[PDB]
């Protein structure tokens, strides 16, 4: 079936199938509420949190040789 | 009672029921290997071990008979008067 | 002749000789992959004599021939220690990847060997060309005999991984292409010893590193940018994957240290921040799509998008650490994708002819000599200590932290992910009940071949996981020529 | 009877939080527990001894913090 | 004595695993036993000479990771805690 | 002092470790300078190491009594891991600095 | 290993519901067990007893808030391990047998007439490697403590001036703990530890249907299942932090 | 109120204890008998107890 | 009782012996022999890094400071 | 209940000359309880 | 087997005997009757 030669395998249909579905489910998405509110939030909102929370928070702390008599902030 | 098993997977740590009928022999030779092994790691730690204070001559402390440290220290001191 | 033009003339010869021999001698295809193998164990050995004569401490480039014969196009090769660890590890995987398939090609087996030849020279002449022109024509070249490779011998989705990966790294390449060519009108050339001098005011930075960035984020992959990745490298013969994951993943990360460090330094500073965001989002997105994944090889491919994400933030980290720390990850990712591939695509491939987890189960007791190399590759996966995974793991994710902590803590998380997906995809397969009921015949386990190439691949980690320094002590000065930023009583001396 | 200076509780590798007034009796008897190892049966006299010193002091200060207690008219000091 | 607590267990394991169908199911226990039965006299020991008379051992071998201001080694301090564990 | 040795003269930097009056164009005096400034920072970076070497030394020889025996080298090793750092030489050759201004 | 040496016993089962009996067919296991357990509860002059108890003491003798509430929560965990240590050693041992005639069926009371010579199984002790570790480690458990103490509490004990543990002078609590501690709160864990273990003792194989009657009310019911449900932890990490990362993963891949 | 079944909790705690007659009471009479009476079973609840005790009371005096 | 140890190594029956597919020679000899000589070959390169050459200047300067005694004192 | 009823503390702090200030890493460091406020 | 209940009933009589030994030496300095140097 593949070039080589391999053992017998009891090829479950239904296991199969479930994986040809798999393989192809990307010809199947549509646009919709639910598809578009998970989309941005996974797309936009939660990277868009973590670059704003990385922008905010660069240059503020620099923990290297600080003493008692120091502050850890920079900024 | 023992499980069955297949007789045909090899496997580097024995298998099911795995003794050769000359493991005695085998096992000889294996510990010969770690002792030897042992031994070169013994000298190397002798030689290479660091102290800031020796141990009182009359205190059981048994590397002071290996340990290159102490053993130049303990030669050194017997110089006296 | 300098010795760099050696190493890119001896798979040229093995592929003429592969070519030619038929009319000197039906010649066996033995005799084809005999060649074609000791072509690669020359280029192996010249490489490790450059080695012997490397020196760790030259900010000069070592072995390089004057040409005096200056033309519009003219390959410069060249070597320092930020290209001559990925030349070693082009020259170690190579061999390796062709003994993987030398039961698995079974048509077509001249030009399967002359495509793996072809692609030996090509990504060996990226590491080692000293214009930035003459990165992207190198970066570039591989694209055909990699649409090829995959079309001849992939699996049922072939076509459609082809297309993806063409096509993707042909689009971002030419957003990298107009920003090199901006540069190129700039300067006057862009051989490295002149561009390096050159600074570009910061405006021009921004516009140069969006346009270097979409390209490498499309290779390295970044999350989103991916889908060609989980298509070719799983469609992919198995000595087309081994290629495509250990050298070809890390043309972004040795173009990061030629292309953005040394002249985009000020814009690579102030969008840290948007790389981190991406790099930490790509961690964790990759990690739990990890976990849920089914095809086996699929789930090594999507780990190695997982690992690059810390390589990619390491190597932004500004910091000695964690640019050494990502060169270290690169390396390590290189052997330990290479096993699993092997382990996945060559060993469970070749025996079942299918590639969904849902049919393996208790592998460990008919297969333990399998066993032990997939669980030790699972533990360099999960960067055990002890692998140079760790090492470099450890060090990337401590650069990162140390530039932007934020980003670090979400990219440590890591630890607890890539131990989850590679623990879990290990228990699925070797252990997790008895053999599975799926089998009909018994399996025999690893052959001297698969045994000998895992090995061989396991060995490496672990020797350079004890003792990294064999990489690191030929990595510190070089790499001190990309960090930017100084010190307040030590700069300016007087 | 007389205390023992900071330099000989430093010479003596007193701990460093019993460095106190008594540690001129917690030398003799960690010199022992040296020579005994430890052995809870052999160091009784220096035990004992410092023990008892430092009972004593600690029923100084008792006395110490109940005046303390009545300058407050009985309010919590922990 | 300090290295051989180390390596000696280590030592029976690989002997164990990586070769018992040369020394089968007697010849592991024999060798596994002994390895830890004779690294355990060497800490019985070991508690003497470092927790008993307060000397403190250092032991260093090879540098296991060395960039700029890490220098993490292969390397071992035995003090009370230590013989204590 | 210890003799400077043979391999150590083959590497040690003919130029000062500065970009002040150094002609972009001459490529030699150009890297030069550059491989005097890594040089240094090395150094510096090399020295504290040689101190965190002889404070691990006089822990393990006072114990308790650390607190008290360690400062020199304690003080000498913080000031060193304050000011000691490869930051490389790119910054320096981009940006000149005066004292005066 | 004293447990595994039981386990075995009775053909592994785990169950304390299945034991019972044991105490003739297991004596060298049942004194050990028992040595062990009076070293688990500090019962006074075992090896345990040295370290717990000036463990509790301890956080009393740090007179703050902090230290006294620990002490007390300590406590009552004090007075559970008692109940099921009794639970353990009672169950196993002291009870009437819950298991089924193959654990105790001896070979001196006749039973069978042709599967004589074999067929008993009577659930005896186990040989010389099995019962070796027991007597040593039985040791430990009495006089180590003892041994020992002055090496690592002492008073003024130096054995770590390696600086191996650091104490600062401003933490020490150990002179109040040996003099400001009253005599009532050091020997509070005994006089619980002797008075719960009779409770637990006479509640089983003298009474034995109160426990029952607190079982079947609906607040023993409710006590009964969340303990051992382990406060619904598993329930709880299972539902909202495993199950949520594979829903994540699940989305990603599939929207 | 009570069920459409006869079960009432009251009367089955109530019911928990050892009946008066068992159709099974000769099947399950081995579980309290000699060797596992409430004496023989307790008889060595601690082991060593007598024997350290006689030595101490000799060594006593 | 135990067991005799059994199993085919390589999946070789008993009865048979390894078959050579090709690779063998090439890799066991040309691969792992050149990496083995390459380590050798190794254990004889000088010191190139920059560590070697900084420690050594460290040292000077520490010792001209009052932290490493000098063994050639003036 | 516990914060309602908890005993005093039952002996003064103990004071140590100098406050052991050299051999706790000097000022740049913690020291002891030494003549300060009460507690 | 007779030497399980010898090696049963021996650290079992150890055990009591130590305890009744030490609660008539420690005993009385543990329930403050006696500070230890009395
Ligand atoms: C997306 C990757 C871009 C590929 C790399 C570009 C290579 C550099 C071109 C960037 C460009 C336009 C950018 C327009 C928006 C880009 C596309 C918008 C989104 C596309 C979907 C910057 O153009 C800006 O350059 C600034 C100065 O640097 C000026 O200030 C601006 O006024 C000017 O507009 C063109 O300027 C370029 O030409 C040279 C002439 O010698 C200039 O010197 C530089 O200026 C150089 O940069
Ligand atoms: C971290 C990467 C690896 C670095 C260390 C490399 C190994 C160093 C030596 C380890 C000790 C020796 C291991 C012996 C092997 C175990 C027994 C065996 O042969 O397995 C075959 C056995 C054969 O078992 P069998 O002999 O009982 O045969 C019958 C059993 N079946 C039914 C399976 C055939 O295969 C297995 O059953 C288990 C498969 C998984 C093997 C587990 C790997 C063991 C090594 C763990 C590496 C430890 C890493 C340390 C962590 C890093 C530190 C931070
Ligand atoms: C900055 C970059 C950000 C990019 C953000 C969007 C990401 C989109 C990435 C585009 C680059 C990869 C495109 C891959 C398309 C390949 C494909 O569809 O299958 C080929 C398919 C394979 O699909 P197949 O194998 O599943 O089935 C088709 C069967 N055959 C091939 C026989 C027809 O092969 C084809 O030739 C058919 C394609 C017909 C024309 C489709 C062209 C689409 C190309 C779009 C490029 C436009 C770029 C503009 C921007
Ligand atoms: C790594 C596979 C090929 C080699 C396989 C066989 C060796 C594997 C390790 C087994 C143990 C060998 C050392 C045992 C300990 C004895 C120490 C010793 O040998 O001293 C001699 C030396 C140490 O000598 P030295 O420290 O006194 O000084 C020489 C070192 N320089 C040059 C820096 C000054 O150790 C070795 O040479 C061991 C070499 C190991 C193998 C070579 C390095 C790894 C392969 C390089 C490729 C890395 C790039 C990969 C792609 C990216
Ligand atoms: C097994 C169980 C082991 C448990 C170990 C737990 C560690 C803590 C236990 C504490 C017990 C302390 C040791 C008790 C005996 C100490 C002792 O003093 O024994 C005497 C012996 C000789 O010492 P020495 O100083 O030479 O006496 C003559 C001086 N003029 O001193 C000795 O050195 C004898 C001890 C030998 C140590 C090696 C034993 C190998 C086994
Ligand atoms: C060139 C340097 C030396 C490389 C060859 C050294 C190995 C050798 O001696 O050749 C042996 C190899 C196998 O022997 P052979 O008899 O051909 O087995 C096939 C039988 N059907 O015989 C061969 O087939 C080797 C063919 C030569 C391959 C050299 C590849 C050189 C490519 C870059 C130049
Ligand atoms: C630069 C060096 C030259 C580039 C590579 C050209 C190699 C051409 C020499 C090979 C001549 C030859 O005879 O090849 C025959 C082979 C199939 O023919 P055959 O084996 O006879 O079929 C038997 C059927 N039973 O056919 C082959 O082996 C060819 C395999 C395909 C060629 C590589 C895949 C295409 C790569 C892109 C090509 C276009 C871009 C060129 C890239 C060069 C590098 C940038
Ligand atoms: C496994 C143990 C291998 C034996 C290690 C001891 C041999 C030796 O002495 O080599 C030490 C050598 C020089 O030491 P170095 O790393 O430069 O720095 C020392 C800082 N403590 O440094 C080395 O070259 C050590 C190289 C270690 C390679 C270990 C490979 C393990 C393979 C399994
Ligand atoms: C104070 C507690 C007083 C309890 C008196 C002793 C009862 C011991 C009963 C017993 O020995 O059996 C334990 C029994 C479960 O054991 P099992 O084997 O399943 O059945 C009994 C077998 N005879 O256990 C039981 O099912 C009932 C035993 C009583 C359980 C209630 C006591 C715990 C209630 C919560 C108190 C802790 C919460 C307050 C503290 C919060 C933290 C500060
Ligand atoms: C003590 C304080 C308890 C306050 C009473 C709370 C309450 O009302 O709980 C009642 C609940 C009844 O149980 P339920 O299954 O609903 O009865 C079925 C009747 N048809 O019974 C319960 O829920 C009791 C809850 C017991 C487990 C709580 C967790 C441990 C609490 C430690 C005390
Ligand atoms: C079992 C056998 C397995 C294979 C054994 C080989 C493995 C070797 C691995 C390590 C190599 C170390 C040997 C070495 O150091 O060779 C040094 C050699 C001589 O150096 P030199 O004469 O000064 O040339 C300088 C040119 N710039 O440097 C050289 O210049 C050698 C030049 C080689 C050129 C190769 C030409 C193509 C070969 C096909």
């Amino acid at each position: 079936m593949a070039g080589l030669q391999h053992y017998k395998i009891a090829m479950d249909p239904a296991l199969v199938r479930l994986g040809s579905m798999i393989s192809n489910r990307y010809k199947y998405f549509r646009w919709t509420k639910r598809t578009a509110l998970v989309s941005f939030m996974y797309v936009v909102v939660v990277p868009s949190t973590i670059g704003y929370l990385a922008y905010k928070t660069d240059g503020l702390w620099d923990l290297r040789a600080k003493r008692r008599g120091d502050l850890i902030s920079e900024r | 009672p023992k499980i069955p098993y297949p007789k045909h997977v090899w496997s580097p740590a024995g298998g099911w029921y795995a003794q050769p009928a000359n493991w005695k022999q085998n096992t000889a030779i294996f510990g010969l290997v770690i002792f030897g092994i042992t031994a070169m790691v013994w000298k190397y730690s002798a030689e290479h071990e660091v102290r800031h204070k020796m141990p009182e001559p009359d205190r059981f402390y048994p590397s002071r008979y290996w340990v290159k440290q102490i053993k130049d220290y303990e030669r050194a001191q017997k110089e006296k008067q | 002749m300098s010795l760099l033009y050696v190493l890119l003339i001896i798979p040229i010869i093995g592929i003429f000789l592969i070519s030619t021999i038929d009319s000197f001698y039906f010649f066996n295809v033995s005799y084809y992959k005999k060649i074609a193998l000791i072509t690669t164990i020359l280029n192996l050995i010249v490489s490790l004599i450059i080695y012997i004569l490397f020196d760790f401490s030259n900010n000069q480039f070592q072995f390089i021939q004057e040409n005096l014969d200056l033309s519009f196009y003219d390959i410069y090769l060249g070597v320092d220690g930020v290209s001559i660890y990925f030349v070693l590890l082009t020259t170690i995987i190579m061999p390796i990847a062709l003994v993987s398939n030398w039961n698995s090609i079974t048509n077509n087996i001249k030009s399967y060997l002359i495509i793996m030849l072809l692609l030996e020279t090509l990504l060996l002449a990226v590491f080692l060309v000293l214009d930035v022109l003459l990165f992207y024509i190198f970066f570039e070249s591989i694209l055909p005999p990699l649409f090829i490779l995959i079309g001849l011998f992939g699996s049922s989705n072939k076509v459609r991984a082809s297309f993806y990966i063409f096509l993707y790294t042909l689009l971002g390449s030419l957003f990298l292409l107009l920003s090199i060519l901006t540069m190129s009108s700039i300067v006057g050339t862009t051989y490295f010893d002149v561009l390096l001098k050159s600074s570009f005011e910061y405006t021009t930075q921004l516009f140069l590193f969006f346009g270097i960035f979409i390209a490498f984020a499309v290779k390295t992959p970044v999350w989103g940018l991916n889908s060609w990745l989980l298509r070719a490298h799983v469609e992919s013969p198995l000595g087309g994957s081994i290629v495509l994951a250990a050298i070809v993943l890390k043309l972004s990360l040795y173009g990061v240290f030629r292309l953005i460090l040394p002249i985009l330094p000020q814009a690579s500073l102030n969008l840290t921040y948007i790389v981190y965001a991406i790099g930490a989002i790509t961690v964790l997105y990759a990690s739990f799509s990890t976990l849920r994944t089914v095809d086996v090889k699929e789930l090594i491919a999507y780990s190695s998008v997982a690992h690059a994400a810390i390589y990619l933030m390491g190597v932004f980290s500004n910091t000695i650490q964690g640019l050494e720390g990502a060169i270290l990850l690169g390396l390590a990712h290189g052997f330990v994708s290479s096993g699993l591939f092997i382990c996945a695509g060559g060993i469970l491939y070749d025996r079942t002819g299918t590639r969904l987890i849902y049919f393996f189960r208790g592998l460990t007791q008919i297969m333990p000599l399998f066993s032990l190399f997939f669980f030790i590759l699972c533990l360099g996966n999960a960067g055990t200590p002890l692998t140079l995974n760790f090492v470099g793991e450890f060090m990337s994710l401590y650069g990162t932290l140390e530039r932007l902590p934020i980003a670090g803590m979400l990219a440590s998380t890591s630890i607890i992910f890539s131990a989850a997906y590679s623990i879990y995809m290990y228990n699925r397969i070797a252990f997790g009940g008895s053999v599975s009921l799926y089998f009909i015949d018994c399996f025999r386990d690893l052959t001297k071949r698969e045994f000998f190439i895992l090995f061989t691949l396991v060995s490496f980690t672990v020797i350079l996981g004890i003792y990294p320094s064999f990489v690191l002590d030929g990595l510190h000065y070089n790499i001190s020529s990309v960090v930017y930023g100084i010190e307040p009583n030590a700069s300016y001396l007087t | 009877s007389r205390r023992a200076t900071r330099e000989e509780m430093r010479d003596a590798k007193v701990p460093l939080a019993y460095r106190d007034s008594c540690a001129h009796l917690l030398i003799p008897l960690n010199r022992c527990r040296y020579e005994t190892y430890y052995l809870p049966w052999k160091c009784e006299d220096e035990r004992h001894s410092y023990e008892k010193c430092q009972y004593l002091e600690f029923k100084k200060r008792v006395q110490k913090m109940e005046e303390l207690r009545e300058a407050k008219g009985g309010a919590r000091s922990n | 004595m300090y290295l051989s607590i180390i390596i000696l267990p280590l030592l029976g394991s690989v002997v164990s695993g990586f070769f018992g169908r040369k020394v089968g199911v007697s010849g592991a226990q024999l060798i596994t036993c002994s390895s830890v039965i004779i690294t355990t006299i060497l800490s019985i020991i070991a508690f003497f000479e470092v927790g008993f008379n307060n000397i403190p051992v250092t032991i260093n071998i090879f540098r296991w990771i060395d960039s700029e201001w890490f220098i993490i080694n292969w390397g071992f301090q035995y003090d009370s805690l230590t013989v204590s564990m | 002092p210890t003799p400077e040795s043979e391999a150590f003269l083959a590497k040690k930097p003919q130029v000062p470790p500065t970009f002040d009056g150094v002609d972009y164009e001459d490529n030699k005096r150009l890297k030069q300078a550059q491989d005097a400034i890594i040089r240094e920072q090395w150094v510096q970076v090399m020295m504290g190491r040689l101190v965190r070497e002889e404070l691990s030394k006089c822990y393990y020889r006072e114990g308790v009594n650390h607190l008290e025996k360690c400062g020199k080298l304690r003080e000498r090793y913080l000031q060193l891991l304050a000011n000691a750092k490869v930051k490389g030489y790119l910054f320096e050759q981009q940006n000149y600095w005066s004292k005066e201004n | 290993l004293g447990a595994g040496s039981v386990i075995h016993a009775v053909a592994d089962n785990q169950d304390f519901r299945k034991f019972g009996g044991l105490i003739s067919y297991l004596p060298l296991t049942y004194s050990v067990m028992l040595i062990a357990s009076l070293s688990l509860v500090a019962f006074p002059f075992m090896t345990g007893f040295y370290s717990k108890d000036f463990i509790l003491e301890s956080a009393y003798g740090q007179f703050s808030f902090s230290g006294v509430a620990v002490y007390i929560i300590a406590t009552i965990g004090a007075i559970f391990t008692t109940l099921y240590s009794v639970k353990v050693l009672y169950l196993t041992f002291l009870s009437n047998p819950n298991g089924p005639r193959t654990y105790y069926r001896l070979a001196i009371d006749n039973f069978f007439s042709a599967q004589a010579i074999k067929s008993y199984k009577p659930a005896h002790e186990g040989d010389f490697f099995l019962t070796l570790p027991l007597v040593i480690l039985a040791l430990f458990s009495i006089f180590f403590g003892f041994i020992t103490k002055d090496i690592f509490i002492g008073l003024g004990s130096n054995f770590f001036v390696d600086n191996s543990l650091f104490i600062h002078p401003i933490h020490e609590i150990m002179i109040d703990t040996e003099f400001a501690v009253p005599v009532l709160f050091k020997l509070l864990p005994f006089i619980f530890t002797i008075s719960f273990s009779v409770i637990a003792l006479t509640l089983s194989e003298l009474l034995s249907e109160l426990v029952i009657y607190f079982k079947f009310s609906r607040f023993g019911y409710n006590i009964f299942g969340f303990f051992n449900q382990r406060f619904l932890i598993e329930f709880f990490y299972n539902k909202y932090i495993t199950n949520l990362i594979l829903n994540l993963g699940g989305q990603i891949t599939k929207i | 109120k009570p069920n459409i079944t006869g079960f009432d909790m009251r009367e089955f705690l109530r019911h928990t204890k050892t009946p008066t007659y068992d159709p099974w009471e000769r099947h399950e009479a081995w579980r309290y008998t000699g060797r596992f009476s409430r004496f023989n079973r307790f008889k060595g609840a601690l082991p060593g107890f007598g024997i350290a005790t006689v030595a101490f009371t000799a060594y006593c005096v | 009782q135990y067991d005799p140890p059994t199993g085919w190594l390589w999946g070789v029956r008993p009865g048979e012996k390894y078959q050579n597919e090709g690779w063998e020679g090439p890799f066991f000899y040309g691969f792992w022999g050149s990496l083995i000589v390459f380590a050798i070959a190794y254990a004889y390169k000088p010191d190139t890094s920059i560590q070697t050459w900084a420690l050594e200047e460290a040292r000077r300067r520490l010792e001209a400071e009052g932290i490493l005694e000098d063994p050639n004192p003036t | 209940v516990v914060k309602l009823t908890y005993p005093d503390r039952v002996s003064y702090p103990r004071e140590f000359e100098g406050g052991l200030e050299r051999e706790l890493g000097g000022a740049g460091a913690v020291r002891a309880f030494l003549c300060l406020d009460d507690e | 087997s007779r030497v399980h209940r010898f090696l049963a009933t021996g650290l079992g009589a150890s055990m009591w005997f130590w305890i009744f030994y030490r609660a008539k030496k420690d005993g009385p300095v543990l329930l403050g009757w006696k500070h230890p140097w009395d």
